[PDB]
């Protein structure tokens, strides 16, 4: 209705660019790699036993993601609040207060929104290097010590290349550029008939839902990207060289080294799927302002 | 103020490789879309590639695909230009460039524009500058025989500059740059005031004093 | 996609200089304009066919219809010597798009003739068997001369590098000219002229061992 009911497309991340939170479960990556060494430590007897004390370990900091992010929730809303506004000039009429009064509290909800969601957060991003040392220190009670079969490495890399399978990447590729044309034709069509004779609240809905498109536009390819990359690797290690036998240190990170990859894939699906519909709903909300712009031609 | 800078480029053999770096300050540099563009000498500006914001979007233009690559580090601000495979017909002066608005990939204007860092592409080895004086009115000094530009010259060790005027270089068919530097002056501090050009050449490492006097 | 632009485009002061540009349909996309002075960087002059950046002069306007999109400079002074491009987005490429430029020269200033200081070889030069002579041409306008060197009376038609005139920050314009000679050919001569005619009018300087 010409409006945006859903704004978990925004995220943040360090100011050294390592972790990248996101609204929607499990908010990092990392935890997704907390997961999968579950299942790697399910073939090896001596780290499963650890496991019962490592779900209580995991889950609590997913708790702790889940309750940062649910304190951001006043500032979340009160964004929202304002997106709804600068993009729904019925709504827009319904206040007093000038247009571009209003983008100046956009700009400082949205920092303070998303600065929410990295303030509350920086505890649980310390507690992220902590277990990813405590699963270090699970793998060296491995019972190999230069002689480490690789069976369950490569068994692994056979299920990722599955899982891989399940993501339409050609499609997303395709979406993407397909309304990312449609996105830059928007753009510049109207700094072609822009003009400041009568009222720019159509066209200001307009420019102002643009800039969210072309946001959700730059996080969409960072993480279709980023998941092609996880696939190639993957997929570049089962074509490549089959160690029989590996060192107990070279193992520990061949399950670090897969276990990242599969992280950012499975982060990335979650992400791609949230990026592909709000970029479906704002393109809509786009075509709805642009219906509108047209719609009094006798004017 | 919002501003570009640009460094590392120099002289490279063919074939060889160099890495251009754009460092920006005064602005938000993630969003923005940072561009390449090069200009040979006398010839006219040239699109390279284009990065979005995030990095998830590179673009790359034919002459330079399969060889240049482009990439940003969102935490420093800074912008680079990895080239491969360098041949002569890449010696241009590189300029970075940013989209004036947000998420736009290059479809936009550029207004904000570094001062541009000199790539230069040859078989030859640096030369060191030949330094000789030009005895008179008007005095000065001749730089011959160096490679590659730029030189710089200074007069007394920068203590009188009026009346001074260097011109720019010639390009000599062997590939080696000459120019020179005179001073006007009046007849009468002649004879006892002394001049010394202060010649500095970067790329040869090697810096010379010549005194000029009637003789 | 294609942009034409014309190499050079003269102009008095005063008057209103028009830039253009060309394109199959260039009124479908928006044309930016850009300003590069000699030596210096490119600075975006007018964007969007007519929107013009904050702190440019009013003189700069900009249109943008069917084939033709046209920069348009008014009260035109020695201050916009410079070279012009306009930059449009590739529809089926993906990528921007530069023309080729258009050198904007002023015309009408007050012509000035070249001053000339000619130097013989160096007695170090000549040391190392090796002799250049040096001729230097500046404070002229307009920024165009013809140099010629003679041995004696004769030309030499041997060993003659010439530079391009360069603009000064003086607003008029600079060049130079070697002659690489050997020392037996130097000290063998009566001397060695170089003959600089500017508008018709010839500016020369003679130095002899």
């Amino acid at each position: 209705t010409n409006t945006t009911d859903n704004i978990d497309y925004f995220d943040i991340s360090d100011e050294s660019n390592y972790y990248l939170i996101s609204q929607l479960r499990p908010h990092f990556s990392n935890i997704y790699f907390f997961d999968e060494f579950k299942r790697y430590a399910s073939y090896h007897t001596e780290i499963k036993r650890y496991e019962d004390i490592h779900k209580t370990k995991v889950n609590s900091l997913l708790n702790e993601a889940s309750r940062a992010i649910g304190i951001c929730n006043r500032a979340k809303n009160t964004v929202k609040g304002l997106i709804n506004i600068l993009e729904n000039p019925q709504k827009f009429k319904t206040q007093r207060e000038s247009y571009d009064v209003k983008l100046r509290q956009y700009e400082e909800k949205k920092e303070a929104f998303r600065g929410c969601l990295l303030n509350k957060n920086r505890k649980n991003l310390d507690q992220i290097k902590k277990i990813n040392n405590e699963i270090r220190d699970l793998l060296e009670k491995l019972k190999c010590s230069q002689d480490c079969q690789t069976n369950v490495y490569f068994d692994m890399i056979k299920i990722y290349l599955v899982d891989f399978k399940k993501m339409p990447y050609e499609n997303y590729d395709t979406f993407i550029k397909q309304y990312k044309n449609s996105y830059l034709s928007g753009v510049d069509m109207i700094r072609k008939i822009e003009k400041q004779i009568d009222n720019p609240v159509t066209i200001n809905a307009i420019k102002f839902t643009q800039k969210e498109m072309g946001y959700i536009i730059d996080r969409f390819e960072y993480h279709l990207q980023k998941v092609k990359h996880s696939i190639d690797q993957v997929t570049a290690l089962s074509d490549g060289v089959k160690p029989k036998q590996v060192t107990k240190n070279r193992l520990k990170e061949y399950y670090f080294n897969i276990g990242n990859y599969y992280s950012i894939f499975k982060f990335g699906k979650d992400s791609l799927n949230m990026l592909n519909k709000a970029l479906i709903h704002k393109e809509k909300i786009v075509h709805n302002l642009l219906g509108e712009l047209f719609g009094h031609l006798e004017e | 103020e919002v501003q570009l800078l640009e460094s590392g480029g120099g002289l490279v053999r063919p074939g060889g490789s160099q890495r251009l770096s754009c460092a920006a300050s005064g602005f938000t540099f993630t969003p923005y879309a940072m561009t390449w563009v090069r200009q040979a000498p006398g010839k006219g500006l040239e699109w390279l590639s284009t990065i979005s914001g995030s990095g998830g979007s590179t673009y790359y233009a034919d002459s330079v695909k399969g060889r240049f690559t482009i990439s940003r580090d969102n935490s420093k601000n800074m912008l680079y230009l990895q080239m491969n495979s360098l041949t002569a017909e890449d010696t241009a002066l590189y300029y970075c460039t940013k989209d004036k608005d947000e998420y736009t990939f290059g479809h936009n204007a550029f207004d904000v524009w570094g001062q541009g860092t000199m790539v230069t592409v040859s078989s030859a080895s640096t030369k060191g500058p030949s330094v000789f004086p030009l005895a008179p009115a008007a005095l000065g000094c001749l730089v011959k025989d160096y490679f590659p530009e730029p030189v710089t010259v200074s007069w007394n060790s920068g203590a009188l500059t009026s009346g001074v005027h260097t011109f720019p270089a010639v390009l000599q068919s062997s590939g080696l740059y000459s120019l020179s530097s005179v001073v006007t002056v009046p007849s009468s501090s002649l004879g006892t005031q002394t001049y010394i050009c202060n010649v500095n050449h970067k790329p040869s490492n090697t810096k010379v004093d010549k005194k000029v006097e009637p003789k | 996609y294609e942009l034409t632009q014309a190499p050079s485009v003269s102009v008095a002061p005063g008057q209103t200089a028009r830039i253009t540009c060309g394109g199959d349909n260039i009124g479908r996309k928006t044309v930016n304009w850009y300003q590069q002075k000699p030596g210096q960087a490119p600075v975006l002059v007018i964007y969007y066919d007519n929107d013009r950046p904050s702190g440019i002069p009013e003189r700069f306007s900009g249109s943008n219809s069917g084939n033709m999109a046209t920069l348009s400079i008014s009260r035109v002074e020695v201050g916009d010597e410079a070279d012009y491009y306009c930059q449009v987005w590739d529809s089926n490429n993906d990528h921007p798009v530069f023309g080729g430029g258009t050198k904007l020269t002023v015309v009408g200033q007050p012509k000035a003739a070249p001053s000339v200081t000619l130097f013989p070889p160096s007695s170090e030069e000549l040391q190392a068997n090796k002799a250049t002579l040096v001729c230097l041409i500046s404070d002229f306008y307009p920024g165009a001369v013809t140099v010629a060197w003679k041995a004696d009376s004769s030309p030499v038609k041997a060993g003659v590098e010439t530079t391009t005139p360069s603009k000064q920050s003086n607003n008029k314009y600079a060049a130079s000219s070697y002659l690489s000679l050997t020392p037996e050919q130097w000290k063998s001569h009566r001397s060695y002229s170089c003959q600089v005619t500017h508008e018709g009018s010839t500016v020369e300087k003679t130095v002899a061992p």
